[PDB]
């Protein structure tokens, strides 16, 4: 067995500064179906590679095996762009901000076939997060619980090992919710608001897997339609799914 | 593939 | 705006009782080839269907909601209700899935049917982490209403007042039952720490289960277009809504 | 419909 990941012993305010860090850089874009799909589509593959190296600096990712990182990336980065998504579209009632020169309007996603339903789960997530007030540093603890906790139920191994990897990434998992509670605290919450806010903020966390679980759906239909000519990288993501 | 050179990268 | 529903007047040990009174009954199944073995699971899920409804209308601040908002709310987390019982039942029972008393089958018996294995596969996980965290009764009966009340809240078809006021309302109750869930833990002696994690610990347990049901309705909608699903109209309908 | 039923009876 492997010795305790230094993941383990940093304090609140550490894995909060460890996550600020790694945040990936922020980019921008470069309405017919195929035009939309293809921007929306364009800026998913760009920002897959930068999730790369943004999972790889979370605390505890690289104390897996390749292949379990290879795997939790595989189930989450839908979920991870769908999330950062929804927090740069807050403050922008209606919109989805894909990038900063890239606000689109709910009825512009009836330009895509399927695609106005997704914008209005997306969009009903930013509003229950405008709603609660959610803070970049709570936003942080979130998108890494998504990296962490998404595939380990379905690593389909039953070795020593993948107990051994399961039990590091509840650990991690469990240092976050410490951190999660720390910063609500910090901020004054009573106890009991501090236990009601961080459920309040994981339940969205079923409605963010909900919104990714119908994204791949219509991922893979477009790409059955031929209305997009998607990459490598992403289409490599997709096939993990199907 | 591409998962795996990034990953090592 | 109504007056403050009774459901947030309830104590910890109050919400406990009243989702423990509520549990619906307890039912029996009625080898298998793949349209015998759907038969079963399909016949056992429109059964407990009906008991569903009931069970739910005694959950604490749902009979509160308009009628649309109550079905809204059936129609999204059905399948994950079902879902979380059965991981309940089979966690005593490591590589099988207790459909019910009398209806055990392993994991192989999976393969039987089309895709069903993954699914298997996936249901017996989410089984083994319950018996990792030895999770507990009064734990489970909270999650299977945070289920019912969580998993449609965000889809509700308006933006009037009123769907303001119910999403409000619907907010409060899941946080008694936080509140609920948090108090079974101190009582049982966890520390302040401890509780904040188990509390998590089964909390994103739900996106797993709310995974199950997506693909498990996906898989319910192929079979339907296979036809090997019987024309059992309170499933079908309830399977129409996701489509 | 049926759901519906069930809800109000
Ligand atoms: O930063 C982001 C960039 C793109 C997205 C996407 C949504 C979606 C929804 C449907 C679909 O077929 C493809 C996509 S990509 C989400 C976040
Ligand atoms: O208590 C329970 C009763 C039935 C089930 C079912 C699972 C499933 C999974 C896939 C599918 O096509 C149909 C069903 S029914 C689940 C729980």
């Amino acid at each position: 067995s492997k010795k305790n990941s230094l993941a383990l012993s940093l304090t609140a305010d550490q894995m909060v500064s460890a996550l600020l860090d790694a945040e990936p850089p922020i980019l921008y874009s470069e309405f017919s179906e195929a035009s939309m799909m293809g921007l929306l589509t364009n800026l998913a593959d760009r920002e897959l590679v930068h999730m790369i190296n943004w999972a790889k600096r979370v605390p505890g990712f690289v104390d897996l095996t390749l292949h379990d990182q290879v795997h939790l990336l595989e189930c989450a980065w839908l979920e991870i762009l769908m999330i950062g998504l929804v927090w740069r579209s807050m403050e922008h009632p209606g919109k989805l901000l894909f990038a900063p020169n890239l606000l689109l309007d709910r009825n512009q996603g009836k330009c895509v076939e399927g695609m106005v339903e997704i914008f209005d789960m997306l969009l009903a997530t930013s509003s229950r997060f405008r709603m609660m007030n959610l803070q970049g540093e709570e936003f942080v603890c979130l998108k890494s619980i998504i990296l962490l906790n998404s595939g380990v139920y379905t690593f389909l191994s039953s070795t020593l090992k993948s107990l051994e990897e399961k039990d590091h990434i509840h650990r991690v998992l469990d240092k976050i919710t410490d951190t999660l509670i720390h910063l609500m605290a910090k901020a004054g919450l009573t106890l009991q608001q501090q236990h009601q806010r961080l459920a309040q903020l994981l339940l969205i966390l079923s409605h963010i897997r909900h919104m990714s679980n119908k994204g791949m759906e219509h991922l893979y239909s477009m790409k059955c339609k031929n209305v997009v000519p998607l990459y490598d990288l992403l289409l490599e993501m997709l096939d993990a799914h199907r | 593939k591409i998962l795996h050179r990034l990953l090592q990268d």
